[PDB]
């Protein structure tokens, strides 16, 4: 009787039954097959361990789907081997990327009903879940997972699309970026394990710098910034200013040949794209969720750089929840759970008289 | 007007109040 | 499984299945009881026809109900001898008059939960249901009825309180008014059967003049609108210019001692009460309703008068219905059948929780 | 948007767009 709640990630699969407190299965979103085949695939952990054997996909693109046979192969893992619950069973809430295509959100429609035979089914976009966790329905959601990193405004409980911006750099990135600096420093990570090494030392040394500038140099003259990094095999290493340059990505996307704007230019690009009027709130509401954005300093810099680009008198307020990881999965087990969202669901019946573009119209 | 509001303000009042959600164990 | 719709007029009860073309009981208002007991007791054409015995009791004045315990006598009876059907077993939809107080809503709310243990309810102001049988959201309803007359400005399906105008005035003393002028032309009606002969007379031969004062020579100078008037006894007679006369007080209360605007200044005054904005819209959807609106050349009386009133670039629009009799009832059975009304119904569950005061918060 | 109103302008759209009620016998 409880509802499901899924949320997927380009990189992590979040899931659980609404009314949680967090996610009961966070995995990888990938499914390994045999290199040549085309057990016949792998899904998550599992993949993942036994990745010097397959050939590993990601159906989840930048927060898109884009391979639909691999997507279900997923829903398939999370309802039957994860969550150990049979679909038909359940009421079941999806996220979805902001700017999904109609087309993207019809096809997630129409799997859902036909396919896994759901009784009731919402797809909702991950900003706005986010916004919601933090007891909001306005403000501007800064959402960096690890595919996809995307400034959403929001007003009054409604994403406004012609200010939405992309910025197709984020975690993935920031782990690539640190194996490469790391692996100038004349250490190797190509393995599988090695790659996951990194990526624990980005998520447990990393850090955002206030000033950057002023950071670097503090690692120059001194040795106060260097961590040491104890590896599985026993051997310790030591990791200094790629502590704090590798998430400097995030500000400066030209660390990694990205010609574009900072996420804090973005943010204000997209408060700018609002009506004047919702600006003073937007501000005032800056929601970080996502794991790219768990960096320690990250709100710190971010309430300097974006009160740098607002008006004097403008009040500037991050928000950034400890459990952001799940900001987006926590927002649709409490919207699920909520007495209110009871007449919200599209039912197999309203499904079945109007088919998938229901999503549409059902809406709110 | 002592009418309840739309039942899509009633959610948004709802998400505003915020709800407990249930530890994980 | 059909929702019983239930017209409460001061004069007739109108009463019948939703869905309905028209309303399967219309009967007197009255409670019928032998002159000292405190049959106990007679309910409609059975108390009127019994009238030399019996002490004939309205328990609702001017639209609103003023003794509970007949009005229960009068829902019982209609339930269960009328449309022969346990209202435990439907929902039921009871209108209610123009500015009826809140202790009276809930105590009609009570009653049918507690007392006839409805499954579910609503109450709805029968000049809005008279605007929606017109099929309209947004217009000024003049409800013409036995014991009141209203105008009801209505924007957008919500009727302004602070616009709506009661006039003291209706059938009844239309009726009473021409048993006078009839009485006095040397005719005798004082029994029941006389008196119902005098509103058979008003209901037959009565209209609204065009022009009262071209009208009334026209009556002097001629026999052009006399009409005779076969009585049951076989014995004719002849009615004259007291066919337009009697009408005539809806438009000038002073030929019946009554200081008071006639139904055209009265419409003028609520549409004037009204935001500028709206005034239009209404000046252009003035709708008649009730037994009362129904003399012939009403309509293009009030046309008349309003446009007079008017500033002299206003659509002014009269829509008179010709099943007006019935049109609050209509508007019920319209709005009672409707897909999108499954969802407004008070349940007996919520009553359960909340309370008779639910019907002011329920109300949309 | 392509979502569809209010449930109560839902309700004020079926008044306007209206029902045909079934004859009396
Ligand atoms: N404490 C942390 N510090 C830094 N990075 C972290 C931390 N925790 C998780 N990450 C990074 O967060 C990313 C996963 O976050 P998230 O689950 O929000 O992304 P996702 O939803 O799977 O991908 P996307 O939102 O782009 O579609 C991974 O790159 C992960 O390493
Ligand atoms: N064709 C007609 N012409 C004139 N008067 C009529 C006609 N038909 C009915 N009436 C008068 O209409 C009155 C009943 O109309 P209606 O049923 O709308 O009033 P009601 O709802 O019982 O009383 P109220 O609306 O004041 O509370 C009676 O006085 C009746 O004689
Ligand atoms: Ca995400
Ligand atoms: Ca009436
Ligand atoms: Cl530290
Ligand atoms: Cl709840
Ligand atoms: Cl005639
Ligand atoms: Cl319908």
């Amino acid at each position: 009787t409880t509802a499901l709640v899924c949320d997927n990630g380009s990189g992590l699969v979040k899931a659980g039954f609404a009314g949680d407190d967090a996610p009961r299965a966070v995995f990888p979103s990938i499914v390994g097959r045999p290199r040549h085949q085309g057990k016949d695939s792998y899904v998550g952990d599992e993949a993942q361990s036994k990745r010097g054997i397959l050939t590993l996909k990601y159906p989840i693109e930048h927060g898109i789907i884009t391979n639909w046979d691999d997507m279900e192969k997923i829903w398939h893992h999370t309802f039957y081997n994860e969550l150990r619950v049979a679909p038909e069973e359940h009421p079941t809430l999806l996220t979805e990327a902001p700017l999904n295509p109609k087309a993207n959100r019809e096809k997630m429609t129409q799997i859902m009903f036909e396919t896994f035979n759901v009784p009731a089914m919402y797809v909702a976009i991950q900003a706005v879940l986010s916004l919601y966790a933090s007891g909001r329905t306005t403000g501007i959601v800064l959402d960096s997972g690890d595919g996809v990193t995307h400034n959403v405004p929001i007003y009054e409980g409604y994403a406004l699309p012609h200010a939405i911006m992309r910025l197709d750099l984020a975690g993935r990135d920031l782990t690539d970026y640190l194996m490469k600096i790391l692996t100038e420093r004349g250490y190797s990570f190509v393995t599988t394990a090695e790659r996951e090494i990194v990526r624990d030392i980005k998520e447990k040394l990393c850090y955002v710098a206030l000033d950057f500038e002023n950071e670097m140099a503090t690692a120059a003259s001194s040795s106060s910034l260097e961590k040491s990094y104890e590896l599985p095999d026993g051997q310790v290493i030591t990791i200094g200013n790629e502590r704090f340059r590798c998430p400097e990505t995030l500000f400066q996307p030209s660390f990694i040949g990205m010609e574009s704007a900072g996420i804090h230019e973005t943010t204000y690009n997209s408060i700018m794209k609002c009506d004047i009027d919702i600006r003073k709130d937007l501000y005032a509401n800056n929601v970080m969720s996502g794991g790219t954005t768990m960096y320690p300093g990250i709100a710190d810099r971010m309430q300097k750089e974006i009160t740098a680009l607002a008006p004097s008198t403008m009040k500037i307020k991050i928000i950034a929840p400890p459990e952001r990881k799940y900001s987006v999965w926590i927002g649709g087990s409490i919207l699920a759970s909520l007495s209110t969202f009871q007449q919200m669901w599209i039912t197999k019946q309203e499904y079945d008289e109007a088919g998938p573009s229901i999503v549409h119209r059902k809406c709110f | 007007r002592m009418c309840e509001p739309s039942p899509r303000e009633q959610l948004m009042e709802s998400i505003r109040k915020g709800k407990e959600l249930k530890q994980i164990t």
